[PDB]
RNA sequence: AAUAGGAGUAGCUUGGGGACAUUCGUAUUCAGAUGUCAGAGGUGAAAUUCUUAGAUUUUCUGGAGACGAACAACUGCGAAAGCAUUUGUCUAAAAUACUUCCAUUAAUCAAGAACGAAAGUUAAGGGAGUGAAGACGAUCAGAUACCGUCGUAAUCUUAACCAUAAACUAUGCCGACUAGGUGUUGGAUGAAGUGCUUCCUUCAGUACCUUAUGAGAAAUCAAAGUCUUUGGGUUCUGGGG
């Protein structure tokens, strides 16, 4: 209706475009000052549509609304998901899915949860259509995958960890470690959820943002 | 009688299996017996896809595919012509 | 197999040549002494023969010495009161019962307890027919840990 | 004609006449060079004599020795 | 010799009262006078002396317990949950 | 009759229902004996 | 310049819902059903109904001023069916035809990881 | 597994060592220095356990905690009465002492 | 004579005067004579200790809630009951608990409670067979019976 | 020292075998917010139903029970019933390999016993979805039914019972002998792709195709064969409707 008012959506420093749209927000009348209604909502941005790069088109990021000055919303990192079509596409029978996951905390003291998928690779002398690994092996692979991911996550500040996700480092590392025990193929992080973000500092958030 | 050597189902070395439920009528059917079709389907037709490409940003846009997998019971499968009746000699034919 | 299904043809079987093979130069007395020492230090006869074969290098003690290993152990007087095979079976029964006593719902473990208990009775019946066990020995559910000490 | 077929050697353990596919091996350790009696298919760990350093690692097949060592067959 | 085909501990009540009622009492009474193993010594001497109070004869020591047993399942689950942390 | 009940080639009424009808009849007879005795 | 909204399309084998919204989800732009545009008391699934609904929402959205839409498809749901209903294609075709810019298209159909028991007996619907 | 290994060693000791179980014997053995190793059940009343531990430490022999409970340490030593503490005063030909 | 739970005779040594002073606490199940009982803000999570609810980890089972702070325990005292801690607010200070009736309630964090289920569990499982047992039950409570 | 049996020993042996603890996912649902504005549900067609006190729809928090897809098979394990999220702990298991030990310890078994789907019963919790009963709206000459909307009991855990099922390979179990090829899951032996990987040979599981101058009443069956040329051992069962 007539009382709404546009507001611009900015994204933090690491992403290229940093203007991922405009959002309308209802009436400015007391006692509900519009800013409160604006704060805390959440945005699903396609990752390709944020860099302009279609090799990331099967990923989308969640960015949350956390601080406002007048006409501007600057947002924070909130999660990372794969598009459901891409996830389905990887799955084809005669190969066997391996899914790990774990809970881990950052140097900044965010608690996050990571859901990591991994598929088997056929390799050239095999012939035979099925490629399934021994269950003892998949269990070892899963443990190893959990181990690498928790170690890699734990290390750094959050901004760098998110930056690591963007050109997909974690999967490469997982594949290299597992190669000795079993060959793998397209290894992604299916989902990332933030579990417990630490208490807000506008200062730090903006300083990260600029 | 004893028409089907394996009873139209893949049970061997197994006492019991899960039922899954028929998508086109909801009846219970054992997974080893059920008629499974991994239907790869596109969100729209071709002429629709053409119009969407024309409208779309990017210009390298590509329509998303639908990944379903539908399980049918024997009655449903024969009724909607997923599986034909065939003839007595040819009942062991497949691919 | 005695219980369950499957023939299982895993087996191990002596060569046609049944004499001592020329390469092994150890005499009976040294091997007798070695066997006695292994038993005395605490090892079970099946393990003693295997251990002797690999570590000390003697296949087939029955060819290099005149008498079977259980017999020589008995002759030197050191052999166990309960036969080895029965003893291990009783041990297996006690452990199984300890789990069942803690946890009352395991159907398979209980099924196995009946199966194992029956196997003990059959082996015990054979040992009663021989003079390798006391006539008034019996085995009881209660007594089992204490029994084989 | 199964009375005397020579190339039956390839069959499973339990042929026309039993024969073990297992033998004893004269082995010596690189750089320590003392003779040792040893069993192809040894089932527990195997040491060199002067200083106990492992020789063969047991595992459920024929057993895998070490990368080193040299092996005669100790059949007479 | 074998006094009763069924009744056992609840035989004292005699021909009075419902069989179903009596059966329910029988289970709780069998549990009630049962001698628990005392984890302060290794004798099977722990008895109930009063509604919630369980004494070991050998240790002369009072364990606090359930109404009809040394340990209720609710407590056992809670105890384990605490232990795990 | 014998143990292999069912088998409906003849076109006889449903075996399970016959079983249900007979089970009900038996219940009623058992009740009548209870009043009488 | 350009600006995007998010077009949730729910097709059930009855209604074909078009519900276009703000990029955050929260805060609507237009809800318009498919049943709205036809008095038939059937055919809320119809391609025709869906096409009418689409053109009007497109007209209204242009008046409002968001030029372009992302489409989020949804089929019925795991408790009933996973098939996108018939009018979904019609609504998509109409939107492209209308003159709005058609951005990313995603399926967000609610699938069950599990298999919580669905309605109708073990012997299923017998119709 | 580790406990079981101790239990097997103990079984050897029971068969062919010289040993004595019970408080007063334990005190005499340590006091003498006759003892080589004390094996104490977890259950033991705290004060008694403490005294034995102190005595053993003083006379320079190991004390080893038994994995299970009083009955189980007794059945492990082949007896049908609970045991609490025993002192090996001469090992059998067992691997116990290390 | 009043309730199914037994009472526990607890000795402390006084904090401003010499010597020992005795209190009566209501007993948690699984506690025992000669047990050391600890009370306070830094007390460890262990059965029959007395802790502020603010320092519980979630999903713990407790009893002896103070309905408002410092009141010396007033909710969850009958035999075999317990409460469950269901949550801590982000700014702390309040805590969310569940009383055994089925209501959820919000209390101050620094209110006390006792780790573990209340003693004498299962008391109404046993049926009262005869009238005299019912007579004896009410005889130590209140004249309220037979009902009419 | 039985291609009898039991026991042993060994391998980063194996597996959706059992038990307990444990952990995560998703929908659905409840509650709390949030924005919208007229219908939404429902079907062969429709109505009963729900909706201006904001339904349906949007997104978020918290709760709750349920289930554990996709991967997933003419695949694996289990005595059979049966068994599919994570990790731990406690358990069993079989095969293989074994110049390891025992030396007939066995086979099948009336009696008796253990386990024994689903429903049902008894008791405590628990109660989302589903949903005999039941209630309505329809459909029909009629409808106590098919269809629709709602909906108790049951469904779930603990603690007892019940002892049956087209509890089905409708094929008792042990033992020898026969005939090929195609595979496949688990080991072990040799040789050839870059220690590892593959292929060969071979066991044990396990199916399929062809073939039966084998069999069968035929359908069909590698066992239902090695049978009037009738007898390797054994338990159980049937004798027109």
């Amino acid at each position: 209706f007539t009382k709404k008012e546009w507001y611009d959506l900015k994204a933090p420093k690491m992403f290229l475009v940093r203007n991922f749209g405009k959002t309308l927000v209802t009436k400015t009348i007391g006692k509900k000052l519009a800013t409160d209604s604006l704060k805390g909502r959440i945005y699903e941005v396609n990752l390709a549509d944020l860099n302009n790069d279609e090799d990331q088109a099967h990923k989308k990021i969640k960015l949350s609304c956390d601080h406002i000055i007048n006409r501007d919303c600057y947002t924070d990192f909130c999660g990372l998901s794969i598009t459901r079509d891409k996830l389905c596409s990887l799955i084809r029978k005669g190969y066997t899915l391996i899914e790990g996951h774990t809970d881990v905390k950052t140097l900044d003291n965010y608690h996050l949860r990571m859901f990591c998928i991994a598929f088997t690779k056929k390799r050239q002398n095999q012939t035979k259509s099925t490629c399934y690994a021994q269950t003892s092996q998949i269990k070892k692979i899963r443990k190893k995958m959990v181990d690498i991911m928790t170690a890699e996550a734990s290390k750094v500040l959050l901004k760098d960890l998110v930056k690591k996700f963007i050109p997909e480092s974690i999967g490469k590392e997982i594949e290299k470690q597992c190669k000795k025990i079993y060959p793998l193929q397209n290894v992604l992080i299916r989902k990332v959820k933030i579990l417990k973000r630490p208490k807000l500092d506008i200062s730090k958030l903006m300083e990260l943002h600029t | 009688p004893k028409k089907r050597r394996n009873g139209g189902r893949s049970k061997h070395n197994r006492g019991h299996v899960n039922p899954l439920r028929c998508s086109n009528c909801g009846r219970c059917v054992p997974k080893d017996k059920a008629i499974k079709r991994f239907n790869i389907r596109n969100i729209v037709d071709t002429s629709a896809q053409r119009d969407i490409k024309e409208a779309s940003v990017y210009s390298t846009f590509q329509l998303p595919k639908l990944y379903i997998k539908q399980c049918y019971c024997v009655s449903c499968a024969i009724h909607s012509r997923f599986v034909r009746v065939r003839s007595r000699e040819q009942r062991r034919v497949r691919k | 197999r005695m219980y369950g299904k499957g023939k299982g043809i895993s087996s191990s079987t002596l060569p046609y040549k049944r004499k001592q093979p020329s390469w092994l130069k150890q005499k009976p007395s040294e091997i007798e002494d070695a066997i006695i020492k292994l038993a005395k230090k605490g090892q079970t006869p099946s393990q003693i023969g295997a251990t002797l074969r690999d570590n000390y290098g003697i296949p087939q003690v029955k060819s290099v010495t005149g008498n079977k290993i259980l017999r020589i152990l008995r002759a030197q007087g050191i052999a166990t009161t309960i036969p080895e095979d029965l003893y291990f079976l009783i041990k297996k029964a006690v452990s199984m019962r300890k789990h069942l006593e803690k946890n009352k719902k395991d159907k398979d473990c209980k099924f196995r307890l009946i199966l194992t208990e029956s196997k003990i009775h059959r082996i015990s019946r054979y040992y009663k027919r021989k003079k390798l066990l006391p006539s008034n020995w019996k085995y009881q559910s209660s007594t089992a840990s204490a029994l084989i000490a | 004609n199964p009375d005397p077929v020579e190339e039956s050697k390839k069959h499973k353990l339990k042929r026309l006449i039993p024969t073990p596919n297992s033998y004893f091996m004269d082995v010596k350790c690189p750089g320590c060079l003392q003779i040792t009696t040893l069993f192809s298919h040894a089932q527990n760990v195997v040491l060199c004599g002067s200083c106990n350093i492992m020789l063969c690692q047991p595992t459920g097949g024929k057993c895998k020795l070490t990368e080193g060592c040299s092996f005669r067959k100790k059949i007479e | 010799s074998r006094r009763t085909k069924k009744v056992g501990l609840t035989g004292k009540y005699g021909t009075r009262y419902g069989s179903s009622l009596r059966k329910q009492i029988k289970k709780i009474e069998l549990m009630q006078h049962a001698k628990y193993l005392c984890t302060f010594c290794g004798k099977t001497a722990t008895k109930r002396t009063c509604v919630g109070i369980w004494k070991c004869k050998k240790c002369k020591r009072k364990v606090c317990g359930g109404a009809w047993s040394l340990t209720t399942p609710a407590a056992v689950a809670a105890k384990s949950t605490i232990i795990r942390l | 009759h014998g143990a292999s009940r069912y088998k409906k080639s003849r076109a006889k009424m449903r075996w399970k229902w016959k079983k249900k009808r007979t089970r009900r009849l038996q219940k009623k007879r058992r009740k009548m004996r209870q009043r009488s005795r | 310049e350009l600006v995007f909204g998010v077009a949730h399309i729910f097709a059930s084998f009855n209604d074909t819902f078009i519900h276009v919204t703000d990029l955050s989800g929260r805060e609507t732009l237009v809800r318009i059903t498919g049943g709205m545009k036809v008095k038939a008391d059937r055919d809320e699934s119809s391609p025709y109904a869906a096409m009418m609904a689409a053109q009007d929402v497109a007209a209204r959205l242009k008046e409002l001023g968001v030029t372009a839409i992302h489409i989020k498809l949804r089929a019925s749901g795991g408790t009933k069916s996973k098939t996108p209903g018939p009018g979904a294609q019609s609504a998509l075709r109409a939107l492209a035809r209308s003159g709005l810019k058609i951005g990313r298209i995603e399926d967000v159909t609610p699938i069950p990881t599990d298999s919580t028991r669905k309605k109708s007996g073990r012997r299923g619907r017998r119709l | 597994s580790a406990g079981d290994n101790i239990n097997a060693k103990l079984q050897l000791v029971m068969k062919s060592g010289k040993y004595q179980f019970g408080r007063k014997s334990c005190l005499k053995a340590l006091r003498t220095g006759k003892g080589k190793l004390v094996i104490v059940s977890s259950n033991c009343p705290s004060i008694q356990r403490s005294v034995i531990e102190y005595y053993a430490m003083l006379s320079k022999c190991g004390v080893h905690d038994y994995h299970g409970d009083n009955n189980d340490l007794g059945t492990a030593c082949g007896k049908l009465f609970r045991i609490s503490c025993l002192v090996i005063t001469d090992v059998g030909d067992s691997d116990i002492i290390k | 004579p009043g309730r199914g739970a037994p009472l526990a005779k607890v000795i402390f040594k006084r904090t401003e005067k010499y010597g020992k002073k005795e209190e009566l606490i209501i007993a948690s199940e699984g506690m025992f004579t000669g047990q050391y009982i600890s009370c306070g803000t830094k007390a460890p999570l262990s059965v029959g200790n007395i802790l502020p609810i603010g320092k519980m980890p979630e999903g713990t089972l407790i009893c002896n809630l103070e309905h408002r702070t410092g009141n010396r325990g007033t909710l969850v005292k009958a035999s075999g009951c317990y409460a469950t801690v269901v949550g801590q607010s982000e700014d702390g200070k309040k805590t969310k608990v569940r009383l055994p009736s089925g209501a959820k309630k919000t209390i101050d964090a620094k209110a006390r409670a006792m780790v573990g289920v209340v003693g004498a569990g299962g008391r109404i499982d046993k049926p009262i067979l005869k009238a005299g047992v019912a007579h004896h039950k009410y005889r130590v409570k209140r004249n309220c019976w037979p009902k009419v």
